[PDB]
């Protein structure tokens, strides 16, 4: 189904409770006579964007908050602003979650965090503090167990621990991400790191556990808690430990922080029937009775609305989930954090094996994540002979950081030219450059040369430079140098005052 | 010329000599299209180095964040003059941010 | 994408592309390089878009007019032949192949309309337009017709209307001033008078068309037609003795047909320059070159002195190159289009008497003035449809619609703060902020772009000072953005700007 | 000045939302509006020339110009220099 107005079509995930959601539509239908087609199409999240530039997408989509971001960059996802009482019956966390550069630009539907997971024949008593479970792991390594395996490979699992005093990728401030604020190598990363690291070398820990060795030795009962989020309950189920979930253990008193993932749902800029989705979205799915729909049909986790929440939480493994998430922080939907993955991996490795102390590696982490979220939205480094080797080919394409000088980027500027030997057309043009109006006779002859510029910023320089996760720095770089070149060249050509026409 | 910033590329390539604005100066030649430093700056004249730029915005910012938080002290000033003697201690504190800023527009202007 | 080392040749499918590729076999034979000669259809809509792209052929050849597009886009390369090589060819061949000053082809060959006429039936054809109605008398009583031409077209009725005077777009040194048009001057008028009287005193039919005039003549109904080398081959198969020569004078100046000039332009972003270079300088524009070209199917007149010369000894081609020298060179502004578009309306109009000679130069010089300053393409749009697109927001169309004028766009962005954002469960509020926008961090910035639309009537767009290379439209929008930025600076911030001004 | 079609404008980026002019005292657009009157394009933008202004100051400037060069000569003609300045005027008091 294409959009047509008068009609509703929608977009989820085909592992979410899709047919749950089309007796929500269908319920809309009997009641206001408008038909609600849910579709769940492969490889959804990378073709909206692709076609809903050309009116092709869905009238409402499903995805995970941080994927909006890119949507709500790009303008593709109308601006929704729902009266007050009904966002107060959604938790305000995960309104947080849908905002982007202070715009709210989806609804908020459900969420999902890493809880601590724990065996409760091994460990009836889950700790209630990380600062424990050393001691902890000695009782057990004498029943030839251990304490906690997780996933040590991954910033996602560890992270929490590392940001519970302090740390963060990207402050968050009003609907806003600045890139310019990095909580990488602050003294609460490096308390929760040193933690980590020191877990590793008195061997309660092994620093090459990944998300299988963890899986594995929870499953098989080996292991008295593991780290993980609700997608991983079903193997356990089929294991035969009797686990709980319940909350992260804090750190030096403050609560273990995962990423929180809220699933959301936006609606296409380019739909015609903004209206019936807000109604569709805020008087039928967002209520207890629509998303007890879905929720029947495949479970949806934790869910933004309070009323059914409080329902669903009668679970405890569930209450965990929102409890955590309630204590953790929104992942930024802000594709710079491509460079907080990054760095931060390489923090943890490195810290862990002894290869850096725990400070040094931080420090590395933070100017990292710095420079290539200053850079650009993604991971890439070019090496200085392959860069020169587009300048010289007059190749002026790339802006980004390259290999031993920092960043580079452009400034274009069109420089103006009156041929001076017009008459002599058996030689070679000679042209003299001209003032920023330009205007000459009409006999003159008018030649325009096209100048890209080189600029080159070491990552230090870079970094003193106002760089936006929204707007691009460079941008207001090249007005101004245009401006400027205009101001000194007009003054050259003629004093005689504009005939502005200057308002109020 | 600190090694590759501030060079430029001509993307139309062409034969003919193209003179500075003022006549003595040849930018470009015979197909040239990679201008040094030195041309670059002759051809447009005028320029800004992004790290003096960042410093003149401080320097802006801090003024325009001075004259906001003074606007808000003649506010609290014409209460406390009327009688209304609520806004003693929101004067006292709006004077040191109104300083704070000051003193960094000066050393940010002293970095200029 | 255009591989190096090889050269790829496109010309039009009934040129001597054949005759064309054994010179590409000599080039081979001496250099190794092979040459690929392509004639694919509607090479010259291709060209442009297959060169944008940096793909295409190296060389193209195509009449001299189609270049001024593809050169205004930077399509085709700049060449620098040897002074001495210039003047193997005629001066004003180079005219023809010059854009905004600068030499974009090599000039090949030479065709303009000539005077055709029947050998038996006229063997001593008249030097004058004056004397045509008494030829036409004489031969009337005979059975027979002077003339017999196409007169829908004003390609072949503007020879007569020049040569007292008219013109299309002034000439000066490699520029066109399309605000300088020759259409409704008094020697447009004296000849285009000449052409109705000589309708109304029934010397020639307005109806006449292309196939009329093709038949009649090549039939032997009529004495004499005005054609081009392309319709040798029908007169050919015909049998009838024709010869062909100098067109007709006009109040003593001789008739100016225009004047296209096949020529070879090297792409911009071929890779093989030089290659295409030495093969057009030294084995295609020499005697052996345009014969083997020549030989496959006429180049008509050549631009190479020396060939000329022997070619010449053809009195249909030795006239072909004398009407071309006495002509006017087709301009290679786009904007050509206009001029076309006018003059055909108002010499179907005047010959047929639904319109007198002054009302309609008039109204043709006017038109022609204003679709040209509105762009090379013919569209007037009428006023709903136009306001359609506005009320959608689609700002995508320049140029003229009726009852207003001339429409064109220009833009600006505009910024905002958000002075709410922490206002709780509110509508987003925003202020503008002036040109450098600078803000802390923590304030939340918005853009919007902001496309203007401006409005001149025909009337304001012909007292502008534009020209056919650069748009006027383009140098107004930077003043105003320069004026916005310049105001709103003083806005922002009194401290100076820490500039560095070297030079 | 204020024709049925000049000076309108369009704004590409539909939003909710009031958005208030750089004084804070006139209200550009809100709620979705996304296309500007002339008048509130003049208040956005601030400055404006009109084509046929902007004219009359370019032959102005060529005039004086050409005045400015034909003199250095005689500051080392008089009817062009006058000829100059007369043609200036001309635009001069056109604006």
């Amino acid at each position: 189904m294409k959009i047509e107005e008068g009609k509703l079509v929608i977009w989820i995930n085909g592992d979410k409770g899709y047919n749950g959601l089309a007796e929500v539509g269908k319920k809309f239908e009997k009641d206001t006579g408008i038909k609600v087609t849910v579709e769940h199409p492969d490889k959804l999240e990378e073709k909206f964007p692709q076609v809903a530039a050309t009116g092709d997408g869905p009238d409402i989509i499903f995805w995970a908050h941080d994927r909006f971001g890119g949507y709500a960059q790009s303008g593709l996802l109308a601006e929704i602003t729902p009266a007050a009482a009904f966002q107060d019956k959604l938790y305000p966390f995960t309104w947080d979650a849908v905002r982007y550069n202070g715009k709210l630009i989806a609804y908020p539907i459900a969420v999902e965090a890493l809880s601590l997971i724990y065996n409760k024949d091994l460990l009836p008593n889950p700790p209630k503090t990380w600062e424990e479970i050393p001691a902890l792991d000695k009782e057990l390594k004498a029943k030839g167990k251990s304490a906690l395996m997780f996933n040590l490979q991954e910033p996602y699992f560890t992270w929490p621990l590392i940001a519970a005093d302090g740390g963060y990728a990207f402050k968050y401030a009003a609907g806003k991400y600045d890139i310019k604020d990095v909580g990488v190598d602050n003294a609460g990363a490096k308390a929760g790191l040193t933690f980590l690291v020191d877990l590793i070398k008195n061997k309660h820990m092994n620093a090459d556990t990944d998300y299988s060795i963890a899986e594995a030795a929870f499953n098989k009962g080996e292991t008295a808690m593991t780290i993980n989020g609700p997608w991983a309950w079903s193997n356990i189920d089929t294991s035969a430990v009797n686990y709980g979930v319940t909350v992260l253990p804090t750190f030096k008193g403050q609560p273990s922080k995962p990423f929180v993932g809220v699933l959301s749902a936006g609606i296409n800029a380019a739909s015609p029937n903004k209206e019936l989705a807000k109604e569709f979205l805020e008087n039928y799915l967002l209520t207890d009775e629509g998303l007890e729909a879905v929720n029947k049909d495949k479970p949806l986790g934790a869910v933004a609305l309070k009323s059914y929440e409080e329902e669903l939480a009668k679970d405890p493994r569930i209450a965990a989930t929102m409890e955590n998430a309630q204590k953790g922080e929104i992942m930024p939907n802000i594709p710079q954090m491509s460079a907080f993955w990054y760095a931060v991996r390489t923090a943890v490795i490195n810290a862990a094996s002894g290869r850096q102390t725990v400070d040094e590696a931080l420090k590395d982490a933070q100017t990292a994540a710095r420079a290539f979220a200053a850079a650009g939205k993604e991971i890439e480094i070019k090496k200085l002979p392959e860069f020169e080797a587009m300048v010289n080919a007059g190749n002026t394409t790339y802006t980004g950081l390259v290999e031993g000088i920092g960043y580079v980027y452009w400034t274009t500027e069109t420089l103006y030219f009156i041929r001076t030997n017009p008459e002599q057309l058996w030689a070679i043009p000679k042209y003299q450059q001209i003032p920023f109006p330009y205007f000459q006779r009409k006999d003159a002859i008018i030649e325009t040369k096209t100048l890209h510029t080189l600029h080159v910023l070491s990552k230090d320089e870079l970094l003193k430079l106002d760089y936006d996760a929204y707007y691009a720095f460079y941008g207001i770089v090249e007005e101004m140098l245009k401006f400027i070149h205009r101001a000194d060249a007009i003054k050259s050509y003629c004093e005689i005052p504009l005939p502005i026409i200057k308002s109020k | 010329g600190d090694g590759l910033s501030l060079i430029s590329i001509i993307d139309e390539v062409g034969n003919g000599e193209y003179w500075s604005a003022a006549g003595d100066i040849l930018l470009f030649a015979a197909g040239k299209t990679k201008l040094s430093p030195y041309m670059t700056v002759i051809s447009l004249g005028t320029w800004m180095y992004e790290t003096d730029l960042m410093q003149w915005r401080l320097a802006c910012i801090n003024y325009s964040d001075y004259k906001k938080t003074l606007i808000k002290y003649r506010e609290l000033q014409k209460k406390f003059e009327s009688g209304d003697k609520s806004v003693e201690e929101k004067m006292n504190e709006c004077h040191k941010i109104l300083n704070s800023h000051y003193i960094e527009m000066q050393k940010n202007l002293g970095n200029l």
